[PDB]
């Protein structure tokens, strides 16, 4: 949080937010969420992981975040991997 | 420290 | 049986045929077969062999019928695509139109 | 002449994607965007001697293909360039 | 400035060339082997001379001028000296869809094009978000590949990620299964053996 706070510390942290996600739903629908906002290879291999990984809870915090959540995670998905091509 | 607790 | 067992045609040619179709999915061979299914007298099928070795509206309504009815059948609308790509190179053309939803978006 | 010199960036850039490409499945078993830039700039060259080619007291040069296939490499490089810089290269490890 | 005050016009602007004086009269009106020739024919013409003379500022104003203005060898030829004259100051791409709108030729192009070209085709295929696409694919298919070839199909992809697989195996298995997202059981089941 305080990396956010103050490009590379931004990946740093995303990295960092990816790493705990893999160690550990909630989390990753609030990593998903951050990961939109936000919106190479080892961000891709982290990506992807992410996708491998991927109930009431869950969806609440991500109707709340909205104020469909898989399909909305596919497509950021995608648009990283388009980024990453580009790059 | 704080940041080799977190990667482990 | 002992064939699709261990994962013939001419057998056959002595559903089912559907399967064999779609393993088969070679001009010759269609044409040979198709002359089979002349001597023998699906139908949907049979339209689409027609086309290939060639009213064409209702050819395609009849393969979409037997995409609907999944490798195989997914294979073919391909090759009806490509087909039809082929032939095109205007409202005829725009009523016969209605990675393949690429394909579809970059004709668009 | 240059466009020469440009011949030789392509190749080394070519080699240099290769052995990149090659330390990372290695690994699972540095390039700046000044490369990329680079690769701009060598468009760009390429683009001024195919014109100048065209209006040589003459005839026109007889080499627009070898420059225009030229261009296409040099494109192909940029992309696969863009690419890895994007973050394909960080995930060289990590299984497709 | 003395001597010449139509054919005194002419004289000003072959003398001030011999730049910016010299377009301004030449367009305001209407190497001697050249200049010969170009009497003969007679604007295309003349700005092929001047860049031909000057091959530089002068001449790759005054060749891009004339090829705006008259927008199959004459054409080939203005084309490939414009995109050259670029990469070496966008301008691949206006030359590939006026052109699709000479196919080795173009094959030959982006041979030379191959960073920069991949720049801006990435570029068009964000604009864009047949014979172009098939050209592009076979040059891309003569890592750096693999992502290319993904970026421009975007089945082929997939194919050809496949292709180079018969860290790297994870990578491209996870990548397969996000584009898809059997195909996907398959790449699990055999990412776990």
């Amino acid at each position: 949080v305080l990396s956010q706070f103050y490009d590379r510390e931004d990946w740093g942290q995303a990295l960092r937010l990816l790493l705990l996600l893999i160690e550990f739903h909630y989390l990753v629908l609030l990593v998903a969420k951050f990961l939109y906002p936000i919106f190479e290879d080892s961000v891709a291999t982290v990506i992807e992981v992410i996708e491998t990984k991927w109930s009431n809870l869950y969806e609440t915090i991500i109707e709340a975040d909205k104020s469909a959540t898989l399909l909305k995670n596919l497509r950021k998905k995608l648009n990283f991997k388009l980024c990453q091509a580009f790059m | 420290d704080w940041v080799e607790q977190l990667i482990l | 049986l002992k064939d699709r067992y261990e994962g013939s045609e001419v057998q056959n040619l002595l559903d089912l045929a559907e399967m064999a179709i779609v393993t088969s999915l070679v001009q010759n061979n269609e044409l040979k077969t198709l002359r089979e299914i002349l001597n023998e007298f699906v139908s949907i099928n049979v339209f689409e062999v027609y086309l290939k070795l060639v009213q064409e509206t209702i050819d395609s309504l009849i393969s979409g019928m037997k995409i609907f009815y999944v490798a195989a059948c997914c294979n073919v609308m391909s090759q009806e695509i490509v087909s039809k790509i082929l032939e095109k190179n205007k409202a005829k053309l725009l009523e016969l139109p209605l990675q393949d939803l690429m394909k579809c978006t970059y004709k668009i | 002449r240059r466009k020469l010199v440009v011949q030789w960036i392509a190749m080394a850039v070519d080699m240099w994607v290769r052995e990149v490409e090659r330390r990372g499945a290695m690994a699972a078993a540095v390039m700046g965007s000044w490369v990329s830039e680079l690769l701009g700039r060598a468009d760009q060259v390429l683009t001024q001697i195919a014109g100048t080619g065209a209006t040589l007291r003459g005839g026109a040069a007889s080499d627009a293909e070898e420059i225009a296939s030229l261009r296409r490499t040099v494109k192909g490089l940029k992309r696969s360039v863009d690419m890895l810089l994007g973050g394909e290269m960080a995930r060289m490890s990590f299984f497709r | 400035e003395n001597v010449e005050c139509e054919v005194q016009e002419f004289m000003f602007a072959m003398t001030l060339f011999s730049f910016d004086q010299s377009y301004e009269i030449f367009q305001l009106h209407d190497i001697w082997k050249d200049l010969l020739c170009t009497f003969t024919v007679p604007h295309s013409a003349f700005y092929y001379q001047l860049s031909l003379l000057f091959d530089q500022e002068f001449a790759l104003k005054c060749i891009s001028k004339s090829a705006e203005y008259s927008l199959q060898d004459f054409k080939e030829k203005q084309h490939i000296h414009y995109l050259n004259l670029l990469i070496h100051f966008e301008v691949l791409d206006v030359l590939r869809l006026g052109h699709e709108c000479r196919t080795n030729f173009l094959q030959l192009l982006l041979q030379e094009d191959i960073d920069f070209f991949s720049t801006l085709l990435r570029l068009c295929n964000a604009h864009s978000d047949k014979i172009v696409d098939s050209i592009l694919s076979q040059n891309l298919r003569s890592c750096f590949k693999k992502l290319y070839c993904f970026r421009m199909l975007n089945a082929a992809a997939e194919v050809l990620y496949q292709y180079i697989l018969m860290i790297r195996k994870r990578k491209c298995y996870l990548m397969v299964i996000n584009v898809l997202s059997v195909t996907l059981t398959d790449l699990r089941d055999e990412l776990r053996g």
